[PDB]
């Protein structure tokens, strides 16, 4: 059986070209291949076949076997249309998923296939790189979760009935997992779900704790000029997401062209000034609804020392949204910041199930030559490069 | 000729090929075109054609009669197809050989049937004075067609698959109608496997030339001469004349251009100048003096050899670099000392606002993406920076950045941080609150700046903007200033720029700054916003908008 499948009207098939692999990885590429080859998943194609999807190797997290990853992000923005439990996002503990293994089991309409064509380079160009496409279903195309989910949904009612208390959620080739339940006895339960998902053919995060984070005024024992101008900085632009907070008091302080370091008394005006500022800020501006029918948007400035800030949000000053990220041990800005957009996508797609697109402080170029070195994700949202502001990274401090 | 599964071949969705009529010839051709015709018709190439078919592509005959013909329209109806690798092999990423021989197939695309099922629509027609009636159609890929390139590579790519599977030992290169072999087998043994391989291809119909018609080492490549153990930069000369037209001079930098890369100290800049102004190609530039002399010692430099090894997959790439100049650098990846495997030069690159340390980062880049192609691998760097630099500047830079493994090389002109900005104010120094505005309407603007000791100024400008006003004042203020200033400027524009401590730019405003900055020996930069009742700002505010 094969439910066939179109791209959007008028659309054509990808023509991305693949950037160059490691050795090590193009290698992995070729066992791999040959591999899913001799077991039809894949066949070879001809010069007649001009469409063309990236692909590359990744390692989860702790393996010493690589992973074939391939980028359908064009052809799935190609591909035609096909039809989330907010229960997901208000769990105590929820586990994520690989089916991705699922959907070899299913062939993809012949028609279709020509499409999904892809490259193992050579080094120096010395070789003519292999092509491929798929026959079955390939992990990471946003039609093989669908075609599959009727299949899906069944082998899931079990687990569905036996606890309805869990929530299951799907994305993607991600299977995501929510239960109130005590970790003990969740670790050893989703070990339940992944024995029953094997007599098949398949193989830690926490909501409650994720929110829109306090803007924290400096506090100090003496103030100077230039503190106070900061201060007033900061505040000003904090005015626009709160339009409660005044600044007048403070630019009194100022009046007159004084030394930057000159040490000022603040005045009883003044200080209740903060003390109604810090107070407007002890919370997150009111009437912050995410939209369905717009897009996430996830911003991310570098502060520094192995920090990140960023904020979700789909209209400015109005974030659904925000948050920082520590360094994760084992001086790379790339591994950093990689590591910070799948922690973030993730995080979206428990919320509103859906991925955000990143603006990313960082040049295309250093940005392309190594993010997919340390990929560990099925997916790939969507990316935009950006020059931070001066500003915007004061204020998420 | 070739018995290999065919194609198949589809014109682009909708489209179809049906007519660009012949245009006749004089007697000469008409005839000199149906001799060479017939010819391919019985070899099985072409087949006589008409039965059933509407469409046709023009024939002509030039110079030897030798045919040519006009898919020119064919193909732009014809499918797109899998790209012919234009990306290349470069010498450095090949692996020493003992013997490589060259098979040069020739006749081929006319060797490779064609997709039967498409062939009606490559009939074209001869000529004939008194137009009293010869039509024809490809039975083979059409030299000039479409898809004759990617379908040939493939079927060879096909064909040789087998040889390959048996043959490991031997290495196979594909370009055009070319075959480049070599190995590590002795002189005889390889010679016996060229052999077999050569007739492995008639087998499939594939021609190719034999011991005493195949061309020898070294072999020309993209440059290089290539021998199968080294190679050798071809020898570079430079024309001497009393005539040099525009032409004549780009071409020639053209050529000191490619030169820079492999030899050390070429220059250019002067030869450049002559271009100035120039009207036409066909212009005549008389050489100046400086011309006539770098030129020269670009000669005496072009005279000296310069020969490389390959690459030895069980040693380190290493790549090291230097700093040429501001925006230039040099780089050379070699294995063993000296030994070098590739070199190059990487241009200035003027943009708005940088610093060696950027610039650094993103020779290095480069380099890396180059290896990664190249190697496969990514070289061990040594840069002329030290790791307390490169520590100071990511971070706190606002921007990812990353530098593979390196070592520190202590081979100056070291690459460095001009100047930094106080992370606090300074106590003593003056304080500068600065400011510049300007019109939407009339582009007039004003800047200046007031501070405590009293001392002021205002400035007035035409044909600016709000931003180089801004700029403007903050150069006043380094200048009207001692050797420690603290500096408030209300536009996050300046600020922003400053605060990524830039080391050129293009902009005189710019680089006088910088030139300022890097000479003061404390400087704090902060920012206020715009229009508010704030000390000093409030002030300029009222100065900068009269
Ligand atoms: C032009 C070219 C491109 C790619 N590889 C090669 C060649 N030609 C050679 O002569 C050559 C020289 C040294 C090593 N490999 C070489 N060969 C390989 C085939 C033995």
């Amino acid at each position: 059986e094969t439910v066939p499948v179109k791209l959007k009207p008028g659309m054509d098939g990808p023509k991305v070209k693949q950037w160059p692999l490691t050795e090590e990885k193009i290698k992995a590429l070729v066992e791999i291949c040959t591999e899913m080859e001799k077991e039809g998943k894949i066949s070879k194609i001809g010069p007649e076949n001009p469409y063309n999807t990236p692909v590359f190797a990744i390692k989860k997290k702790d393996s010493t076997k690589w992973r074939k990853l391939v980028d359908f992000r064009e052809l799935n923005k190609r591909t035609q249309d096909f039809w989330h439990p907010a229960g997901l996002k208000k769990k105590k503990s929820v586990t994520i998923l690989d089916v991705g293994d699922a959907y070899f089991s299913v062939p993809l309409d012949e028609d279709f296939r020509k499409y999904t064509a892809f490259t193992i380079p050579s080094i120096n160009n010395e070789t003519p790189g292999i092509r491929y496409q798929y026959n079955v279903l390939p992990q990471g195309w946003k039609g093989s979760p669908a075609i599959f989910q009727s299949s899906m949904t069944k082998i899931l009612e079990p687990f569905r009935k036996q606890n309805p208390d869990i929530v299951i959620y799907q994305y993607m080739d991600d299977l995501y997992v929510g239960s109130d339940l005590e970790i003990g006895q969740h670790r050893t339960k989703i070990e339940e779900l992944r024995q029953h998902l094997l007599r098949w053919g398949l193989t830690e995060l926490h909501p409650d704790k994720w929110t829109v984070q306090p803007i924290v005024l400096p506090e100090k024992d003496s103030w100077t000029v230039n503190d106070i101008q900061k201060l007033v900085g900061k505040l000003n632009w904090a005015s626009q997401i709160y339009p409660g907070i005044k600044v007048r008091q403070l630019c009194k302080l100022l009046r007159g062209t004084k030394a930057l370091t000159e040490v000022i008394p603040l005045t009883e005006e003044a200080e209740l000034e903060l003390a109604e500022n810090r107070e407007i800020l002890k919370e997150p501006v009111h009437g912050v609804y995410y939209d369905p029918s717009k897009d996430l948007i996830a911003e991310i400035q570098k502060q520094g020392q192995g920090q990140w800030t960023y904020q979700i949000y789909q209209e400015p000053f109005k974030n659904l949204k925000t948050g920082k990220y520590a360094r994760m041990r084992g001086t790379n800005d790339v591994k950093q910041l990689t590591e910070a957009v799948q922690k973030i996508t993730t995080e979206s797609i428990v919320i509103w199930g859906k991925t955000p697109k990143f603006k990313l402080p960082i040049q295309k170029e250093t940005w392309e030559t190594w993010w997919t070195e340390y990929w560990q994700a099925t997916w790939i949202p969507e990316w935009e490069f950006v020059n931070t502001p001066p500003l915007v990274k004061l204020w998420y401090q | 000729i070739s018995p290999i599964e065919t194609v198949p071949v589809k014109l682009k969705p909708g489209m179809d090929g049906p007519k660009v009529k012949q245009w006749p010839l004089t007697e000469e051709k008409i005839k000199a075109l149906v001799e060479i015709c017939t010819e391919m018709e019985k070899e099985g190439k072409i087949s006589k054609i008409g039965p059933e078919n509407p469409y046709n592509t023009p024939v002509f005959a030039i110079k030897k009669w030798r045919k040519l013909v006009d898919f020119r329209e064919l193909n732009k109806r014809t499918q797109d197809f899998w790209e012919v690798q234009l990306g290349i092999p470069h010498p450095a990423g090949l692996k020493k050989k003992k013997s490589v021989t060259i098979l040069d197939v020739g006749d081929a695309y006319f060797s490779v049937p064609l997709d039967e099922d498409f062939r009606k629509y490559t009939a074209f027609t001869i000529p004939s004075i008194n137009n009293e009636t010869i039509r024809y159609q490809y039975n083979v890929l059409p030299q000039g067609w479409k898809g004759s390139p990617a379908i040939f590579q493939s079927s060879m790519t096909k064909i040789l698959e087998p040889f390959r599977k048996q043959n490991p030992d031997i290495v196979i290169y594909q370009y055009m109608d070319d075959l480049y072999v070599g190995s590590d087998l002795e002189i005889g043994q390889h010679r016996t496997k060229i052999e077999e391989l050569r007739q492995h291809l008639l087998r499939w119909g594939l021609t190719t030339p034999d011991k005493k018609h195949q061309k020898e080492p070294p072999f020309l490549w993209m440059g290089y001469e290539l021998h199968p153990d080294k190679w050798t930069v071809q020898p570079i000369v430079l024309p001497e004349k009393d005539s040099w037209t525009v032409n004549d001079i780009q071409k020639l930098v053209g050529k000191l251009n490619w030169a820079s890369q492999i030899y050390p100290g070429i220059k250019v800049r002067q030869l450049c100048k002559l271009l100035r102004g120039t009207k036409a190609l066909t212009e005549v530039i008389p050489l100046t003096e400086e011309a006539e002399l770098e030129l020269a010692e670009n000669r005496e430099i072009l005279k000296e050899p310069v020969h490389g090894v390959y690459y030895d997959p069980s040693k380190d790439l290493i790549a090291e670099i230097q700093k040429q100049g501001q925006g230039q650098w040099t780089y050379q990846i070699y294995q063993e000392p000296f030994k070098n495997l590739k070199t190059g030069k990487y241009a200035r690159m003027r943009g708005a606002h940088t610093n060696d340390v950027k610039q650094l980062t993103e020779a290095v880049q480069k380099i890396t993406t180059e290896s990664i192609v190249i190697w496969g691998k990514t070289p061990k760097f040594k840069l002329p920076i030290q790791k307390e630099t490169w520590e100071t500047w990511w971070t706190e830079y606002w921007q990812a950045t990353w530098i593979p493994e390196w070592e520190f090389v202590n081979t100056p002109p070291l690459v460095k941080l001009w100047y930094q900005l106080e992370k606090e104010p300074i106590v003593g120094a003056e304080t500068f609150y600065v400011d510049g505005a300007a019109n939407r309407e009339t582009k007039l603007g004003k800047a200046g700046y007031v501070t405590n000791r009293g001392r002021q100024k205002v400035v007035t400008l035409t044909d600016t903007t709000n931003q180089k006003t801004e700029l403007q004042a903050i150069y006043l203020a380094l200048q009207d200033s001692g050797l420690e200033v603290n500096i408030v400027t209300d536009s996050q524009y300046a600020l922003g720029i400053i605060q990524a401590q830039p080391d050129q730019s293009e902009s005189e405003l710019v680089n006088q700054i910088i030139e300022q900055l890097i000479k003061k020996e404390k400087v704090y930069l902060a920012w206020v916003p715009a229009h508010k009742g704030i000390g000093g700002n409030e002030q300029v505010d009222k100065l900068v908008s009269a």
